[PDB]
C-alpha cells in the first residue's frame, strides 16, 4: 500500500498516510488516530493509479463526429475513441475506407485500424467494380459450363460464354 | 488579486452560428479567476490592460482556402465588433494539422468582453482540452 | 457574288471556274463545260459553316459531357456547342461548381456558366452568417431604428441583437 | 434616440442621457440641466452608429501600394480601399488581371472584382496574341471580299486570301 | 490492299461496365479499310504483323491515382484477354490534363480481335475525336 | 466432358469439332477425320493456365524486382507471381519499406507483404521509447505493484522510474 | 516508291505569329521523299492514307497552365483548319520538361496540307533536332 | 504602474532600408504605458525583466524563400544588435498568408531598446493594425 | 519577487531517450528567478497561476509526417505526466522551417514541474538560443 | 517481305554499364523478321527508310530529377552514336509512373545499328514486356 | 599512322584497307585498286570531328536560345556549342537567371555561365543592407577608428551609425 | 580611446571612463583615482568591440553535427561553422554534394559552400558512373591505337576497340 507524508495539526507528529487507490481520490488526508479518507471519482473524472490527488482528473478525451467511445469514462480510467464503422484511423484522423477500382479487389475490408487492403486481380479472376467489399471473383468457366466461349474475360470483366455448345 | 483565466475547447465549442466559439470555464484545465464568462466571452469586470490569447489546433483533409483566427472585443457603447489581434493562415498547403498562437495587450474596461472568432470554424480541433483554448491574465 | 473555285474538267481538261457551295450544302457534283456545281444539303450529323466545295459535309463532333448542355444544336451550318450547366463554371475545358463565400463574407456576382461565384469580405455594418453561393453581405439589424436597445454587438459574420 | 444610464455627481439623481449619432462620440454625458455634448469626430476617426463612445474609433483601413480608396475615412465611415486598375481580388489580394493566350479571346474584361475572363476563340473567329483586351475577332472572308483563298485561319491565327479572284 | 484503320472517341466509348472502350467506325475522321469491328474490338481478317496505336486524353480535376491504358488481344483459342502494349501513368501530380500515347508492331491472326482499355475510365475525354483514338495498319 | 472447338478440316473443309488443350498443354495439331486433337506439354518458361487450342504455350512474363521474391514459380500451368520481400509492403505497383511507429506510438500490427505497419498513439498508462517498426506501447513500470515509492513520472514516450 | 518525310525543328521554327512551326526538311535528319513542304506544311502529292506523327519536346521554369499539340489539315476547299489529332497537357505540374507525341492515320487527298501548331508555342524546345519533329508515312 | 506596451503595424511601417521595422504608438490599439519609443525601437525607463512579443502577418504570391523575424537588443554598450527570439518560417510552400509569433521573457536595463526586424520586410502585411505588433509589459 | 525564468535551447538540449528536452539556465539569456531546474523540467517552489511558454525551431530536408510540440506537468501525486498545451503541426509540406509557439496559464502547486517534448524531437534546432526556449513568470 | 522487329524488355535489360538497354527478341510477343539483333542493336541488314519507335515505363519513389529517352544509330563510318530521337522528361513531379514514347522515320544503311538508352536507366520498369519495347519496320 | 577501313571494291569484290578521311573532311569517293581514299572538306553547317569514312558531314545541330551565346562556333571540326548569356546560369538544360542575396546575407561568389550566385549570412560586425547579386558583406563603419562614439548599433542588415 | 561617463561615488564629481579593448569587459569603472579596470573575458565568453559591458558576451552559434568549427570561441569572437567535408551550406542546413550522373560529369567539386557543379559530357567524351567525384573522360581512342573500331562510345558509355588493325 503506497503512502505519502503528513503532519498532524493538532500534535505537530509526524505521520505516514496511506495513498488511495485507482478510482478514487484524497478527500482527507490521514490523522494519528484515522487513516486517509479516499472517495470515489464523481462522474467525468477518473484516477487510473494509486495517488494522493486532492481531485480526480477530468475525462478530457472527447470523441469527435467520426468517432465513437471505445471505452467510456470510468472512474478508473479517461474516455477513448476509435474510427465509427467505414472510417480507419490515420495521423488522428477518421479516413473513409478507400475502394478499389475496376481490375483490383479487396484482401482485407477497412477497420478502425486499417485502410482496406487492394490487389490487382489474378488470372482468372476479375472485378468489375470500385468497391470497398468486393473481392476478385473467378471469370465464368465456359468450359465447366459445357458452353462455348464467346469473349474472353480480364481483369476488370467477366468472360462471356454463348448460351449453347459448338456440336 | 490579478484577474487572469484560460478557458478550454469543449464539446459544445462550435456552434456553428456564425458567433463566437464556447469555452469550457471550469473543468480540466480550464479556470477563471477574477474574469467572467458569458456565453463564448470573456466578461472583464475590472478594468486595465490584459494580455489575451488564444491558440486554436487547426487540421483538416485536403481542402476560403485561408482560415482567420481573431480575439474580437464586444463594448455596450457600439453595435458591432472590434478586431484586436488577429491572424490569417493558409495551411492547407491529404491530412494536415497546423497551430494558430495570438498574444497581445489590451486596455479593457469593465463591462467589456472578448470573443474568439475562427472561419472556417469547422477546421479547429475542440477535442482535446490542452489545444484549444482562450485566456488572459491583467499585466 | 458567289465565291467560286478552279477545276479541271475530268475529259475536257480546259479550267473551269465553277460556283462553291453555299453553308448547309456540300458539293454533289463539280461544274463542267454546261451545267453549274451542284450543290446537296448537309446530311443529319453534318454542316458546312463556310463556303466550300466539299465532297463531305464536316462531322458535328462537338459532344457535350455529363456537367454540359447545348448552347447550339448540331445544324446544317454549324456544329453543336456546349456550356457548362447550371450550378457549374467553364474553368480550362471543365465544368466545375460554383464556390461558396464563407461565413465573414458575401457573394457579390453569382456564378454563370462562364464565371466563378464572386465574393468579397463583409464591410463594416455587415454580415453572412453562412457559408453560401447565393448570399450577399446584409446591413446588420438596427436597434435604434426599430426603437429597441443594443443586446449584443453583430460581427461580419453575426447580426446585431437588440433587447425586446 | 437611444439613451444611456448615467448619475448626476452633485445630487446622485438618476439620468437618462442621449447617445450620440453617427460622426459624434459623447465629449461630455449628460447633467440634470444640459444634455450630453456630443463632439464631432477628428480627422482619421469615425463612428459609424450611434454611439457612447468617448472616443471615435480609428480609420485604420489602409490602403497597399496595389490598390486605392473607394471610400475615404470619414467621420461617418472608416475608409476602404479596391484594387487599382490592372488588378483583381483575391484572396485578401491584389493579383494581375490574365491575358487570354493565343487561340483564346477576352468575353469580359478584368475589374477590381474579377479576374479577364476568356474563352476558345469558336469557328471563324481567332485571337493571334495573349492579351487582356484582345477578343476573338471573325477571320477575313475570302469569299467577301471576292478574292480567292490562300490559307485558311485557324483559331489563332487568320485566314489569309490571295489579292485577286481565280475568273 | 493494305489493311488500315482508325476510329474515335464516340458518345458510347465509356460504357462502366469495366470492358473495352467503345469507337465510332464511319463518321468524320473515323474509318476502316481491311479491317472490321465488333463492339469495341478491331478483328482482323488478314492475318500478319500490324503497327496499332492508340491515344487517349485523360483530365479530370484533382484525385486510383495510377492509370493503366492498353492495347488487348482476344483470340477463341484462350479465354482470356492477353496484354500487347500497356501503359500506366499518375498524371493527378484542381484540374490536370495528360495525354497517353501507345504503338507498337504485333502479330495477329484472322479471326483474332484488338481492343482497348483504360482503367479508370473516366478519367477518358471521349468528347472530341481528335483526342481519344485507336487504329492499326499492316506493316 | 472435354470442351471443343470447331475447326475447318484443312483438305476435307467439313466443320470438325475438336477437343481443345488442358492446362499445361497446348495444340502440337489440330483433330481431323480420324485422328483426335495432339496436344504437347508446354516447354519450360511457358504455361496454359486454362483448356485452351493455343499453337504455342503464353510466355511466363512475369518478372520479380530485387525488392520482390516469387509467391509462384513458372509451372506448365500457371505463370511467375512475385510478392513483397521480407521488410517491404506492396503500394501502387512497387515495394516500399515498412514505416516504423515514433517515440509516443507502438505497433499495433506488423508490416506484411500487403500491409504497411500500423501505430497508434500510446494510451494511457503506456509507453515507447523509440522509433520502431516492432516495439509496441508496454504499460509503464508500476511502482506499488513491486513495492517502490515513484521517482518520475512516465509519459507516452517514456518509462515511469521508482526510487530504490 | 512510298511517300515518306521527316521534319525537324530548325531556328525558324517558332513564328510567334499564331501560325504552325516551321521545320527543317534538308539538314541532317530531315527529309522529303514523295512529299513536299510549303510554309511549315506538309504538302501531299500522292493521295491515300498516311500515318502522320510528331513530336514535341516542351520546357519551361513554372507558370495558359495547358499545352495543346495538334496536327491539323489544309484543303482548298474549305476556309479553315481542320483537327486530325490533338493533345492537351499541363505539364507546368522552377525547371520543368515533357515531351508530347501525337501519330494516327489520316486520309489526304493530292494538294491537301498538313500543319502542326502548339500552344503556347514558346514552350517547345526547337534547339535540338532530335526532340520536335514532324513527318509522315503512306500506309 | 507596471510598464506595458504594444504598438501596431502602420503605413511607415516598412522603411525598406534593412533597419527595424517603425510602429505606430498612439492611433487605435496601439498605446504605451511606462516604456517609450525611438525610431522602431521600445525604449526601457525602468530595469527588470519583460515579456516581449511581436506577431507579423506574412503574405505572399508564390516566391531566400526563407523569412526570418526577430526581436533585438541595443545596448550603449556595444556596437551590434543582440539577438533575443528569433523565428525562421518558410511558408511559401499562388496566393498565400502565414502568421509568425514570439514572445519571451528577457532582462533589460534603462536605456535599452528593443527593435523587430523582418527579412524580407516586403512580405510583411502592415495594412491592419490587428495584424501585426509588437509589445511588451514588465513581468 | 515575482517567479519568471526563460531556458534557452543548449547542446544537451536533445537527449534521444523519449524523455523531455534539457535547457540552459545560465549562459547567454537564460536565467531562474524563484523557479528552479532539474533535468529537463522547470520546478516550482511558488504556487500559483504561471503563464508557461515555449518555442521550439523546427526544420528538416524533406520528409509520422507530424510534429507534437507540448509542454507537460508532473506532480508526485500521480505517476503519470498530464499534458497541458500541446500543438500538432505537419510542417514537412528539399529544405525547410517553422516555429512552433505555446503560451497559457495554468495552476501549479510547489514541488510540481513542467516539461517541454517535442515528438520528433530530432526535427528542433538546438543550435542557436535565440530559436528554441522555454519559459514562464508568474500572473 | 517487309522488314519488322518488336523486343521487349526483359530480366537483362539494364545493364547498370550507361550503355544501351539489352531486349528480348524471341519470346512472347518479341520477334524479328528480317532485321537482326546484337547487343542490344537492331541491325539492319536491307537498306531504307524505317519507322523506328520504344516505349518506357518509367516509375519510381520520390527523387537526376531529368530523365532522357533515346534512340541512338551506330555506324562503323563514326567513332560516337548520332542522335535520332530524343525525349526529356521530368516525371518525378512517394510513388509515380510515367510511360515515354518516341517514334519516327530515319534512314539506315545496311549494317548500321539502332540503340535505346535512358538515363537513369534504373527507374526503367523492365519487368513487363507489354511496358517497355522497342521495334521498328521499313517505310 | 592514318586509321583505316575495309571495304569490298565494287566491281573486284577484294577486301582493300582503305585509308579513313580525318576530322573537318568526309569521304568524297573510296578507295579502288590504285587509287586512295578521296577525302573532301566539310561544307559550311557541317562538321566531322574525329577521323570516319561517312559519305556526308554530320549536320551543325546545336542551336544557341535566346538566353545563350555560342562559345564554339560551328567549325568543319566540330559542332556549335551554347553557354549562358552574362546574368544566367546554366541549370537541367535552362538557363536561369543569377539570384540575389537578401538584406542580411552577402554575396561569397559571383554567378557565372555554371554556377548560380553563392550567399552566407554575414557573420558577425558585417553587414548588407539590400537584395543584391554583387554586394558582399561589409564590416560595421568603426566608430572608434573614426574618433567617434556610437550612435545606434548596426545589424547584419545595417549599418553602425556614429554620433557628429 | 572611446570612453564613457560615470560619477565620482565618494565625491560626486564627474569622471571620464576609458571603455575596454575587444577581449575584455569592465570588472570596475574608473574613479577619480584609478583608470577603468578591464577583465579578461573568461572561456565561452567574447567581446568583438571596444565597449563597456559589465559581462561579456556568451559565444552562442554552437555547430551541428553536420558541421565543424571554422573558428574557435575566442575572447575577442564568438565561435563560427562549417559544413564538414561531404557537405555544403545551403538555407542554413549542411546539404549532401549532389552526384553528377552518367552522361555527365564534375567540372568543380563540392565545397562547404558549394555543391558539385556538373555538366553534360561533350562529344568525345563520357561518363558511365553516378559520381561527385568522376569528370567527364575523353573516350578511348581506337585510331590513336591503331585497333579497329569495335562500337561506338556515347556521353555516357567508352568507346570499344577490338584487339587488332584491319591490316
Ligand atoms: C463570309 O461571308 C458570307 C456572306 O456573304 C458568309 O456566309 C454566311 O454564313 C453564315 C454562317 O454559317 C450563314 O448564316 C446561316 O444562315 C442560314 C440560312 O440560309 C441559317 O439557317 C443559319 O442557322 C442559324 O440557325 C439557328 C437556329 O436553329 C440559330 O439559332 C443560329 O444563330 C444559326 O446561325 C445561319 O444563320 C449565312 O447564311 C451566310 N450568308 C450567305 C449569303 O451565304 C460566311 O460565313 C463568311 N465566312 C467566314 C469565314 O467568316
Ligand atoms: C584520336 O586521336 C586523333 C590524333 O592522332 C584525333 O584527331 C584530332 O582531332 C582533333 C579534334 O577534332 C583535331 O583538332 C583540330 O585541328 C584542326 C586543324 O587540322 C583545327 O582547325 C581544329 O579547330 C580548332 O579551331 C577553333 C578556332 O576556330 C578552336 O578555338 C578550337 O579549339 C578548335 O578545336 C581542331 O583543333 C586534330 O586535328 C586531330 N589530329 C589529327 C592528327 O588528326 C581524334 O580526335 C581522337 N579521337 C577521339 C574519338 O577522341
Ligand atoms: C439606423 O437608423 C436610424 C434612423 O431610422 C439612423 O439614424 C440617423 O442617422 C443619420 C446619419 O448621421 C442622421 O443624419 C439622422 O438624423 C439619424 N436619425 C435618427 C432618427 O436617429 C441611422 O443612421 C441608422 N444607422 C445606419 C448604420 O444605417
Ligand atoms: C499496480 O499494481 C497493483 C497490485 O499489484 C494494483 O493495485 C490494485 O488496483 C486494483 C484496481 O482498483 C484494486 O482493485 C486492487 O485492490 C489493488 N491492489 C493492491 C494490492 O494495491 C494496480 O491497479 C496496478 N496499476 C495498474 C495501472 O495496473
Ligand atoms: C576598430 O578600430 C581600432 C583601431 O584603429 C581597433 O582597436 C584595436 O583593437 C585591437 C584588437 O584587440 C587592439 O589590439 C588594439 O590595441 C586596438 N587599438 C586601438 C588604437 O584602439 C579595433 O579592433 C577595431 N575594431 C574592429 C572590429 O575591427
Ligand atoms: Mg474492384
Ligand atoms: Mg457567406
Ligand atoms: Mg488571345
Ligand atoms: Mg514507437
Ligand atoms: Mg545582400
Ligand atoms: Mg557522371
Amino acid at each position: 500500500t503506497p503512502t505519502y507524508p503528513w503532519r498532524d495539526a493538532e500534535t505537530g507528529e509526524r505521520l505516514v498516510c496511506a495513498q488511495c487507490p485507482p478510482g478514487t481520490f484524497v478527500q482527507r488526508p490521514c490523522r494519528r488516530d484515522s487513516p486517509t479518507t479516499c472517495g470515489p471519482c464523481p462522474p467525468r473524472h477518473y484516477t487510473q493509479f494509486w495517488n494522493y490527488l486532492e481531485r480526480c482528473r477530468y475525462c478530457n478525451v472527447l470523441c469527435g463526429e467520426r468517432e465513437e467511445e471505445a471505452r467510456a469514462c470510468h472512474a478508473t480510467h479517461n474516455r477513448a475513441c476509435r474510427c465509427r464503422t467505414g472510417f480507419f484511423a490515420h495521423a488522428g484522423f477518421c479516413l473513409e475506407h478507400a475502394s478499389c477500382p475496376p481490375g483490383a479487389g479487396v484482401i482485407a475490408p477497412g477497420t478502425p485500424s486499417q485502410n482496406t487492403q487492394c490487389q490487382p486481380c489474378p488470372p482468372g479472376t476479375f472485378s468489375a467494380s470500385s468497391s470497398s467489399s468486393e473481392q476478385c471473383q473467378p471469370h465464368r468457366n465456359c468450359t465447366a459450363l459445357g458452353l462455348a466461349l464467346n469473349v474472353p474475360g480480364s481483369s476488370s470483366h467477366d468472360t462471356l460464354c454463348t448460351s449453347t455448345g459448338h456440336h | 488579486v490579478n484577474p487572469a483565466a484560460h478557458l478550454t475547447g469543449a464539446n459544445s465549442s462550435l456552434t456553428g452560428s456564425g458567433g463566437p466559439l464556447l469555452w469550457e470555464t471550469q473543468l480540466g484545465l480550464a479556470f477563471l479567476r477574477g474574469l467572467s464568462y458569458h456565453d463564448g466571452a470573456l466578461v472583464v469586470t475590472k478594468a486595465g490592460y490584459y494580455y489575451i490569447y488564444s491558440k486554436v489546433q487547426l487540421g483538416g483533409v485536403g481542402c476560403a482556402s485561408t482560415i482567420t483566427h481573431g480575439l474580437y472585443k464586444r463594448t455596450p457603447r457600439y453595435p458591432e465588433e472590434l478586431e484586436l489581434l488577429v491572424s490569417q493562415q493558409s495551411p492547407c498547403g491529404r491530412v494536415w494539422w497546423d497551430s494558430s498562437f495570438l498574444g497581445g495587450v489590451v486596455h479593457l474596461e469593465a463591462g467589456e468582453e472578448v470573443v474568439v472568432r475562427v472561419l472556417d470554424e469547422r477546421l479547429v480541433d475542440y477535442t482535446k482540452e490542452d489545444r484549444s483554448y482562450f485566456g488572459a491574465f491583467m499585466v
